[PDB]
């Protein structure tokens, strides 16, 4: 039992001591920082561990080098973009002038400011980002600024002026998604005491966190079965009885979309078809409630236009999958005929 | 009396101690937090289900079991906080509601959020594991999605010691409402509660009325079958049983009366009990619609058809004001659709009910 | 609404006087009956918070609360959200004027009948005989038939009776069918024709 618990604990989302398969990016960041201690923009997909690797390398530099002050800040913690200005000042001690005068000092330790999730610092005129990027290139500047983002167009959409002036272009580094071999290496690094899951994770999103969750859930199911390839595929397929009136309603809507060919059907015509089908088989608030319940299950989508009749209905499932979801052909034939 | 006892047992607020109808789900939940309580590590789970599936009751029963286990010094002590989304005047105010629950301090929304962030991000004094329950998640939405992001991201931190369970009705919420990083955080941890089968409903009803012989098996079976064929909800089943008891105070006929009185629409009888002039107006509208085929008609053509029908029927010539008053009275009870506040002779009229229902009401 | 609820319950001393938005003072503390006139307007609020809280405390096991709503719309069920609709006990009463024309005549006869507590008894008996006689007059029945065809609502009947009684003086202690005819004529004139009649030659051209 302790083996399963330890395997679950090791495979958590907490930042580990070592992050393999990312040695190239870590080396690039280390060389950049060591050159600028004796403007960086990291862009990457979610789950690439950019925050974890940057924290690890910053801790390593703190351990090995002295004479610099490192300031972390998360943009999500700020309700307003402008609120970045005080939060920085509170970490070092009109306010922007005080920041500049404290940053342009002739004598002073280097400052390494990192703002996680840079994309949240957007402004109606992008002024804050412009000032932040123009700070390192002022007179007597001692700033090494690092910006982490998931968006790939921050250097494109937000900063045309920095492309206009050659001196103010930062150095960009992108984090490619983890490949299957890299995921396998990380997984075997976690368990020093698989390929199929790594392949699916790489093909879908390449998110190491998703693979960790998949293997954690597989371990959970295995330990539950014991206490009482198959597990991994089972969990992934799991993530990646209907009321009779709802069956009649969805069959009527399918008949309507097959008949009149329109993509979206008004609720009144749907109710009329439902009543006709019920009369055929001898079986408006109830109809709308059933439509809402079907929307809850994710079978049907509703464009809500603030009125009962104006709310439009559409499907989300292929016809063949709809037919095969039904376990009885007698009802199918009866409704068709 | 036996009927009084049955009424008392069938009340909604009379929660049972434990019904194994959801035990499986219970067991699953009974593992998850338990592990999160034994490893001193936080977690997050999203549970989506249609209303009336007993999600709140199941969560409360699990919390009761965990509290009882903690009182028996088998689980390390923990602090439980429960918040309801729809019981809050403003979204951001939840930051206060949590804070005052854990420290009792009064602060503004921004300051409360800052203090909560500081407490959950900084290595403070070792506190008991925090079990946070949030109800009606979809009502905490914001165009900036900051509150939801923080709620589902804070337990990720090791120092948080936070376990969060998000109860909601829509299973699509983490995909089409939740952004990418937070979607994967709740991903692979979605519990879906299916509606009760008629067997489950019958078991629940039998458990409600154990050792009590007041209802026949046929009536209970028919009530459960009807509920399964309509919505599969326990609340309306209990309401139908209560109404059937009330009628029996005055067989399957009682349950049939309850179900067809508390579910059926009253449009037909309201039309039937309408006045003669209103009936003539409706007939004129139907005739004009048949002549034209459109679902919108101006008030002038309707008035002309009404005048023709009155002449055919021999009724006295009606004035425009009387017709407009009748139209306003009909529109007040939402039988039609009109905006007669400013326009008088150029009013678009739409039927609020199906034409065949009108025909079946007017044929008699 | 919260301010009115607090003030009517005389808990402002307990809750507090300032404009503070916290309402958990009542909510935590919360047999009291609620009456809600024009219930449809509450459904148009931003989140239906008050209705949801009332239904929740009704379904809760803390204190007994009885909720009574009044509505003119027949579609009050669809104006509610799914949650409150599920928590709403489907108890409906319908008030329709389900009675025939003779019953309307009986209602008219009874409404204009003096009570038994009036001081003068012979005058009351004469008044009752007079209204009984006026009941079967065919002009009065024609007026009642016209108004009954127009609308069965008792409010219009009360208005018509009030206007008829306005023309009751000392010289005419007891009403007349011609008085009811005059009242019916006064109640049933079209404004558009009057406005057109009040114009000038150039406007007519
Ligand atoms: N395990 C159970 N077996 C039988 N009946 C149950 C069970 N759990 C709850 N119920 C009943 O079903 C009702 C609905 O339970 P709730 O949890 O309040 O509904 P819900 O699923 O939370 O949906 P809402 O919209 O939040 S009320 C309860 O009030 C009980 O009367
Ligand atoms: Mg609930």
């Amino acid at each position: 039992g302790t083996c399963y618990q330890q395997a679950k604990l090791v495979l958590n989302t907490a930042v580990p001591d070592r992050l393999p398969a990312r040695e190239r990016e870590m080396d690039v960041i280390r060389n950049f920082l060591r050159e600028h201690i004796c403007s960086l923009y990291l862009s990457g997909a979610p789950g690439t561990g950019k925050t974890a690797c940057l924290s690890r390398i910053l801790q390593d530099l703190k351990k090995e080098l002295k004479g610099f002050k490192t300031i972390m800040l998360n943009c999500m913690s700020l309700r307003t973009a402008q609120a970045v200005f005080p939060a920085i000042a509170q970490e070092i001690c009109d306010m922007m002038r005080k920041l500049e005068k404290h940053m342009t000092a002739e004598k002073g330790p280097m400052i390494v400011l990192v703002l996680d999730e840079m994309d949240q610092l957007d402004s109606k005129g992008q002024d804050v980002l412009y000032t932040l990027f123009e700070w390192p290139w002022l007179s007597n500047s001692h700033l090494v600024l690092i910006g982490i983002a998931n968006t790939l167009d921050l250097t494109d959409r937000i900063l045309p002026r920095l492309q206009a002036r050659e001196k103010c272009k930062p150095q960009l580094l992108n984090f490619p998604p983890y490949t299957r071999n890299q995921i396998v290496t990380i997984l075997q690094d976690r368990l020093n005491q698989v390929q199929f899951c790594a392949r699916k994770v790489s093909a879908v999103s390449g998110d190491v966190r998703k693979a960790l969750d998949v293997c954690r859930r597989a371990i959970e199911i295995v330990e539950s079965d014991v206490k009482s390839l198959i597990h991994i595929s089972q969990v992934i397929s799991e993530v990646d009885s209907f009321p009779l009136q709802q069956k009649i309603l969805v069959c009527s809507l399918m008949l309507l979309i097959r008949q009149l060919k329109i993509k979206e059907v008004t609720l009144g015509k749907l109710y009329e078809a439902y009543s006709k089908v019920c009369r055929k088989q001898q079986v408006q608030s109830e109809c709308l409630s059933l439509s809402g319940l079907l929307e809850a299950r994710g079978i049907l989508g509703l464009k809500r236009n603030k009125e009962t009749r104006l709310t439009k209905v559409f499907f989300k499932i292929e016809e063949k999958e709809i037919e095969h979801a039904l376990k009885d052909k007698a009802l199918i034939g009866n409704i068709l005929a | 009396s036996v009927l009084e006892e049955a009424r008392l047992r069938l009340h909604v607020s009379a929660v049972p101690e434990s019904l194994p109808c959801r035990e499986q789900e219970f067991q699953d939940i009974y593992n998850f937090v338990e592990s999160k309580l034994l490893d001193h590590t936080g977690g997050c789970m999203y549970i989506s289900g249609v209303p009336g599936t007993g999600k709140t009751a199941t969560v409360h029963e699990v919390i009761r079991c965990l509290q009882q286990a903690a009182q028996a010094n088998d689980v390390p002590p923990f602090q439980y906080i429960e918040v309801n989304g729809m019981k809050l005047t403003e979204p951001h105010q939840v930051y206060v509601q949590i804070l005052q629950k854990l420290t009792g301090q009064k602060a503004t929304a921004n300051h409360a959020a800052e203090l909560l962030a500081k407490q959950f991000c900084t290595r403070g004094s070792p506190q008991e594991t925090t079990v946070l329950l949030v109800d009606e998640l979809d009502l905490l939405w914001t165009h900036k999605q900051d509150i939801m992001y923080n709620l589902f991201d804070w337990p990720t931190h090791k120092e948080a010691r936070l376990v969060v369970l998000a109860i909601a009705n829509t299973m699509d919420l983490p995909e089409r409402i939740m952004m990418n990083r937070v979607s994967s955080r709740l991903g692979l941890t979605r519990m879906c509660f299916q509606p009760y089968t008629y067997s489950q409903l019958q078991q629940i009803l039998r458990s409600r009325l154990k050792h009590l012989k007041a209802f026949e098996d046929d009536a209970i079976q028919l009530v459960a079958r009807k509920v399964a064929a309509l919505s599969g909800d326990a609340r309306r089943c209990l309401d139908i049983c209560r109404r059937a008891t009330e009628i029996c105070e005055f067989t399957i006929a009682h349950s049939m009366e309850a179900v067809d009185e508390m579910f059926s629409s009253s449009y037909i009888t309201a039309i039937k009990n309408s006045s003669v002039l209103e009936q003539s107006f409706l007939r004129a509208i139907l005739a004009e619609f048949r002549r034209s085929g459109l679902e919108e008609a101006t008030f002038q053509q309707i008035y002309s058809q009404h005048v023709a029908l009155c002449r055919m029927e021999g009724l006295p010539y009606p004035t425009m004001s009387e017709t407009m008053a009748v139209c306003s009275h009909l529109g007040s009870c939402r039988l039609l659709l009109v905006e007669p506040s400013r326009n008088d002779l150029l009013l678009r009229v739409r039927l609020n009910v199906s034409q065949d229902d009108v025909l079946y009401a007017l044929k008699d | 609404a919260l301010k009115e609820i607090t003030r009517q319950l005389n808990l402002e001393n307990v809750v507090g006087d300032k404009v503070f938005g916290s309402f958990a003072e009542n909510l935590s503390f919360l047999p009291v009956i609620f009456i809600l006139d024009e219930f449809d307007l509450f459904a148009h609020h931003k989140n239906q918070t008050l209705l949801y809280n009332l239904f929740d405390i009704s379904q809760s096991a803390q204190t007994p609360i009885a909720v009574i709503g009044l509505t003119c719309r027949l579609d009050i069920l669809e104006l509610l959200e799914k949650r409150v609709k599920s928590r709403f006990s489907h108890r409906q009463i319908h008030l329709m004027n389900s009675f025939g024309f003779p019953q309307y005549v009986k209602i008219f006869k009874e409404q204009l009948s003096l009570p038994a507590e009036f001081p003068d008894k012979v005058f009351a008996e004469k008044w009752n005989e007079n209204v009984q006689y006026l009941s079967e007059d065919r002009s009065v029945q024609e007026v009642l038939q016209k108004h009954f065809n127009i609308s069965k609502n008792l409010r219009s009947l009360h208005m018509l009776l009030m206007l008829a009684l306005n023309r009751v003086t000392a010289s005419h202690p007891f009403m007349t069918a011609v008085d009811l005819m005059e009242a019916s004529q006064l109640c049933s004139m079209d404004s558009k024709a009057n406005i057109v009649h009040g114009l000038s030659v150039l406007e007519i051209c």
